[PDB]
C-alpha cells in the first residue's frame, strides 16, 4: 500500500542490465518530477537520478531513468555486486499540503550463485496450543536465493487471507534466505476443514505443503 | 560531523502524547527546510510533515493521517527540529526520521532551476504505540505431522508466542547447536503481542541420537524458558 | 529569474 508501486525484488548476474519500475498516478509521478535512490542496508539514502533523468555528481552513466505517462523506470547497466542493494523512487503530490511520496522500494540482487527453490515445512497446532484454546499454523521457508517469495494460503481448496502474518526474508549462514508465515485460527476451524495448505512462490515456481487435523 | 541526530523515540499508550527531537551539526540548518518522515514495520516510508527555512515563512505542511494530532517546529539557535505528538493511534508506530530539503542548480541563459530532493537522512528513532503490559511468552513445540523420511532431513522448532515488548532471543541446546538453526524475525498479532519462531534442520538419522532444546529468553519479563521438541 | 522544481515551492520567482 506505498503510494507508488514497484516490483519487490529484480535480480541479474554481474555484467547484464536491469530495469525498476515505479507506477503511481497523475496527482504524484504524472505531474510531477521523478527522483531514485540507491540504499544499502544500515545506510543511508544515496540520490541516483533526479528531475525523471538526470544524474548527479559522481553517478556513472550506466543508471539511467525515464518517465512515462504515470510511471517512471531507472535502467542499471553493467551491474557490479556492489550495486546489490534496495532502489526506491520518489515525487511528490500536486496537492496544496504537497507531501514527498516514495516507492516501496525494490530488492535488487547481483546473482552470484544458483537459484535455489524453498525448503517448505508447514507444522500444525501443537496438542499444547490446542489446551490453551488457540491455534497457529507455522510455515517456515528456507535456503532459497535470490531473497525474495510470495506466500498464500488455503483452507482446503479456498483462499484464506485474514489472520495471515509473513516475515520479510532474512540472510541465512550460507548467503541464502529464510522467511516465515503464520495463519491464525481459532481450534474450531482447524477441526472443521480437512486440509489446510501453505503455498510459496518464488522466482515463478510455486512449492506447496499441506496439513490435515486428522493426520496430525 | 555533517549529520542529523534523532532522540526521544520510546513506548507510549495511545491517546498519549511524544516529543521528537532532531538536532542539526556541521552545515547552515537555518537555511534549510525541514522533513519528518516515518517508516513503519513491514511498511515503505511515508511522509509526516515539513517546515520552511525562516526566509520561506517558517510554515508547515501536514500528511493528511497525522493533521491536527502532530506538530512541527523550529529552534535555529540550537540547530533542532521537533515533531510533538499528541492524540497517538497504533498505527502511528514506526522509525521516524527526520531529512533536510536540498537542491541541484542548473544555470540557463534566462532562468535558473533548481531540482529539490531529500538530502540529508538521520538515523531515526522508534516509536512505539501499544496499550499492552510487559508479557512473557508462552513456547510451543513445532513438530511435522508425519515421520521424517529415512535418508532425508527433518525441521523442528519452537513457536514463541504472545510476548510483550520486544525482543526475545533464542538459543538450542544452551547455544551448542547452531548449525542449521535459524530464528526468525517477529510478528505482531491482532492482540497487539508479539509471536516468532526459531528452527533447526537436522538429518533424519539424527533423531533419536540426541535431545534438542530450545531456549527462550525475554528479559523484558525476566522470563527464561526451556522446552524439549521431540519427533 | 528561477524556476523551483520540488514540493511546495513557488514555481517562478523573480
Amino acid at each position: 500500500q506505498s503510494v507508488l508501486t514497484q516490483p519487490p525484488s529484480v535480480s541479474a548476474a554481474p555484467g547484464q542490465k536491469v530495469t525498476i519500475s515505479c507506477s503511481g498516478s497523475s496527482s504524484n509521478i504524472g505531474n510531477n518530477y521523478v527522483l531514485w535512490y540507491q540504499q544499502f542496508p544500515g545506510t543511508a539514502p544515496k540520490l541516483l537520478i533526479y528531475g525523471n533523468n538526470k544524474r548527479p555528481s559522481g553517478i556513472p552513466d550506466r543508471f539511467s531513468g525515464s518517465k512515462s505517462g504515470t510511471s517512471a523506470t531507472l535502467g542499471i547497466t553493467g551491474l557490479q555486486t556492489g550495486d546489490e542493494a534496495d532502489y526506491f523512487c520518489a515525487t511528490w503530490d500536486s496537492g496544496l499540503s504537497a507531501d514527498w511520496v516514495f516507492g516501496g522500494g525494490t530488492k535488487l540482487t547481483v546473482l552470484s550463485q544458483p537459484k535455489a527453490a524453498p525448503s517448505v515445512t508447514l507444522f500444525p497446532p501443537s496438542s499444547e496450543e490446542l489446551q490453551a484454546n488457540k491455534a497457529t499454523l507455522v510455515c517456515l521457508i528456507s535456503d532459497f536465493y535470490p531473497g525474495a517469495v510470495t506466500v498464500a494460503w488455503k483452507a482446503d481448496s479456498s483462499p484464506v487471507k485474514a489472520g495471515v502474518e509473513t516475515t520479510t526474508p532474512s540472510k541465512q549462514s550460507n548467503n541464502k534466505y529464510a522467511a516465515s508465515s503464520y495463519l491464525s485460527l481459532t481450534p474450531e476451524q482447524w477441526k472443521s476443514h480437512r486440509s489446510y495448505s501453505c503455498q510459496v512462490t518464488h522466482e515463478g515456481s510455486t512449492v506447496e505443503k499441506t496439513v490435515a487435523p486428522t493426520e496430525c | 560531523e555533517v549529520q542529523l541526530v534523532e532522540s526521544g523515540g520510546g513506548l507510549v499508550k495511545p491517546g498519549g502524547s511524544l516529543r521528537l527531537t532532531c538536532v542539526a551539526s556541521g552545515f547552515t540548518f537555518s537555511d534549510v527546510w525541514l522533513n519528518w518522515v516515518r517508516q513503519a514495520p513491514g511498511k515503505g516510508l511515508e511522509w509526516v510533515g515539513r517546515i520552511k527555512s525562516r526566509t520561506d515563512g517558517g510554515t508547515t505542511d501536514y500528511a493528511a493521517s497525522v493533521k491536527g494530532r502532530f506538530t512541527i517546529s523550529r529552534d535555529d539557535s540550537k540547530n533542532t527540529l521537533y515533531l510533538q505528538m499528541n492524540s497517538l493511534k497504533t498505527e502511528d508506530t514506526a522509525v521516524y526520521s527526520c531529512t533536510t530539503d536540498g537542491f541541484i542548480m542548473i544555470r540557463g541563459v534566462s532562468e535558473d532551476y533548481y531540482y529539490y530532493y531529500m538530502d540529508v537522512w538521520g538515523k531515526g528513532t522508534t516509536v512505539t504505540v501499544s496499550s499492552a503490559s510487559t508479557k512473557g511468552p508462552s513456547v510451543f513445540p513445532l513438530a511435522p505431522c508425519s515421520r521424517s523420511t529415512s535418508g532425508g532431513t527433518a525441521a523442528l522448532g519452537c513457536l514463541v508466542k504472545d510476548y510483550f515488548p520486544e525482543p526475545v532471543t533464542v538459543s538450542w541446546n544452551s547455544g551448542a547447536l547452531t548449525s542449521g538453526v535459524h530464528t526468525f524475525p517477529a510478528v505482531l498479532q491482532s492482540s497487539g503481542l508479539y509471536s516468532l519462531s526459531s528452527v533447526v534442520t537436522v538429518p533424519s538419522s539424527s533423531l533419536g541420537t540426541q535431545t534438542y532444546t530450545c531456549n527462550v529468553n525475554h528479559k523484558p519479563s525476566n522470563t527464561k524458558v526451556d522446552k524439549r521438541v521431540e519427533l | 529569474c528561477r524556476i523551483h522544481i520540488g514540493p511546495g515551492r513557488a514555481f517562478y520567482t523573480c
